[PDB]
């Protein structure tokens, strides 16, 4: 009865900050990411 | 009911678009005319505007395309400008 | 006003419905014939411009 | 799940036979719409509910002109179930100053330039 | 007189050794532990695989998405075994042992704490697809007598077809599909999104084009 | 409500239904019978 547990970790909001052509300041986090894409 | 009424070009309604509906519904006894209809006068202000509209669309869609013809020939015309700048004289002897 | 005339006036409600069986026969005709020559004669509408 | 249909390019290509069916001339196109509201916004997403607001379509079954551009052309793309979309020709020119009061629209779309109401 | 004419012969076929059906196993020898959610997708729409005929000219055509489980390969084993002739014919399977893992809970059991067990192994069969392909040195009328015979139990609707009368009636669907006469197709209707209709249809609808609604497919839908 | 994938034919949407009945193959239809001509 539920032998499975412990998936219940939420969501890193990882991903690109600033697309191609948005302007950016120096030190603006262009995108957030594990395992280098 | 009209959908014949489409094919002679006459606004399938009859109570709108007509002499049935645009006349005037009466007049004076001696001859005076009335005074305009309320509804004949907001259909005529909107029939106006309606009519400015058009107008307007129609200038500008005509004014945006004299100006790109303007921008291309401006365009060939400094590249042309461009290709002639020759003074050679390396391999010429 | 139809049926006021249909109540008050039968005379006046048989001639109108003459006049509706002649456009359809008039109208049966050009779909035998799709025209050609007269296209009938209590058809051509009055045309306002 | 349900999400915006994108339309592939081939559907709004002419073909001659379409052109002898309709009326259209593929060279000289024509430069304005009478768009009209046909169906209601309600039962339909969001999406075409403010396309129908900016277009000008609130009232239904109520004329409304625009441009023939790929922009405008794009937003009518995206609600054509909802519309009738027939070309303003113009039999006269388009109206000069001395018009403007006396016009009229007369479906089968000929913005006639002079409107009496007197017979022919 | 009647005109006799030249029997179709047969020196170009040659039967293999083994020409009856293997042996089907109720379960994987390798269980599977980890329990699949229930893809339901895979009986749904027209088989991409174990469509055309490799050996054989004569197969059972699936026209239906179904799940065959161990019962049906025994029955299609035995009667195909039983009935054919095994010096003239030989029959081939052209679907997998039954791998796919379906879970029942325990019977009279509240909903909820978990998904079941394991209990028996199918496999999803969709639409079009070839179940068993025969072929040999024989005529197709006896071997479509017994493959009709097999095809009537199936859980979904089969025929027994040939290589002619497979093409012939790919032929005639298409022709079916190039003689229609009224304008509005399910096609063109749906995938140029007239009329809104996107709205009750699927995505699937524009690859599937009308002619398949769940499991089941209608073969004079065009 | 049920799976998209059933075991007894799903009753469709009633504009789904229209769909589907104004869409039929409709066969070509001859002039004259063909047995009928000579
Ligand atoms: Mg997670
Ligand atoms: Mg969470
Ligand atoms: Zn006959």
């Amino acid at each position: 009865s539920s032998k499975n547990l412990g998936g219940k970790s939420s969501g890193r909001r990882q991903g690109i900050k600033k697309m191609e052509g948005h302007y950016v300041h120096a030190g603006n986090i262009i995108a957030t990411q594990r395992h280098f894409r | 009911g009209g959908q014949w009424r489409l094919q002679q070009g006459l606004a399938a309604n009859p109570s709108g678009y007509g002499p049935l509906t645009e006349l005037p519904d009466w007049s004076y006894a001696d001859g005076r005319p009335a005074p305009p209809m309320k509804g004949q006068l907001r259909r005529k202000a909107e029939r106006e505007t309606f009519a400015r509209r058009v107008v307007l669309l129609s200038q500008e869609m005509d004014a945006g395309l004299q100006a790109w013809q303007l921008r291309q020939q401006k365009l060939q015309e400094e590249q042309r400008k461009q290709e002639n700048a020759l003074k050679p004289k390396g391999a010429s002897l | 006003v139809l049926a006021d005339l249909a109540i008050y006036e039968p005379k006046t409600f048989k001639s109108l419905a003459a006049l509706a069986s002649r456009r359809r026969h008039e109208g049966f005709a050009a779909a035998l014939g799709d025209g050609k020559e007269p296209e009938g004669i209590f058809s051509r509408v009055v045309q306002y411009h | 799940k349900f999400t915006r249909s994108r339309i592939p390019e081939k559907v709004f290509q002419a073909s001659p036979e379409d052109h002898e069916k309709y009326g259209g001339d593929p060279q000289n196109p024509h430069k304005l719409h009478i768009v009209t509201r046909i169906k209601s916004t309600r039962r339909r997403p969001y999406w075409e509910k403010d396309i129908i607001k900016m277009l000008g379509l609130e009232k239904a079954h109520t004329p409304q002109v625009h441009k023939n551009i790929p922009s405008v052309n794009a937003k009518l793309k995206v609600v054509k179930h909802l519309i009738r979309i027939k070309p303003l020709k113009l039999p006269q020119g388009l109206p000069a100053e001395e018009n403007m009061s006396n016009t009229c629209l007369k479906s089968t779309g000929e913005l006639v330039v002079q409107w009496h109401l007197k017979p022919v | 007189v009647k005109t006799l004419l030249p029997v179709p012969s047969f020196e170009d076929v040659s039967i293999p050794e083994k020409p009856k059906l293997r042996f089907i196993e109720r379960a994987p020898l390798v269980p599977k532990v980890r329990r699949e959610p229930k893809n339901l997708s895979d009986i749904r729409g027209p088989s991409t695989e174990a469509t055309e005929f490799t050996e054989g000219n004569f197969a059972i055509l699936a026209l239906g998405g179904g799940y065959l489980h161990w019962g049906h390969f025994e029955m299609m084993r035995l009667t195909i075994n039983r009935s054919m002739d095994p010096k003239n014919m030989f029959a081939i399977w052209r679907v997998p042992a039954p791998f796919k893992p379906i879970t029942r809970k325990s019977v009279g059991h509240r909903m909820g704490g978990g998904k079941g067990a394991i209990d028996h192994y199918v496999t999803p069969v969709k639409a079009g697809r070839l179940v068993v392909e025969m072929g040999g040195r024989c005529e197709f009328e006896e071997v479509q007598g017994f493959l009709d015979q097999v095809a009537h139990k199936l859980p979904f609707a089969a025929k027994a077809v040939s290589r002619g009368t497979l093409e012939k009636m790919r032929k005639d669907q298409e022709e079916r599909e190039r003689n229609n006469q009224n304008p509005w197709t399910f096609e063109r209707i749906a995938t140029a999104n007239m009329l809104g209709i996107r709205k009750v249809l699927s995505p699937y609808d524009l690859t599937h084009k009308g002619k398949y609604w769940g499991k089941f497919y209608m073969p004079k839908r065009v | 409500g049920s799976k998209a994938v059933t075991r007894h034919r799903r009753v469709m949407h009633f504009q789904r239904q229209k769909l589907m009945a104004v869409t039929e193959y409709i066969p070509p239809k001859p002039a004259i019978h063909p047995s009928c001509l000579p």
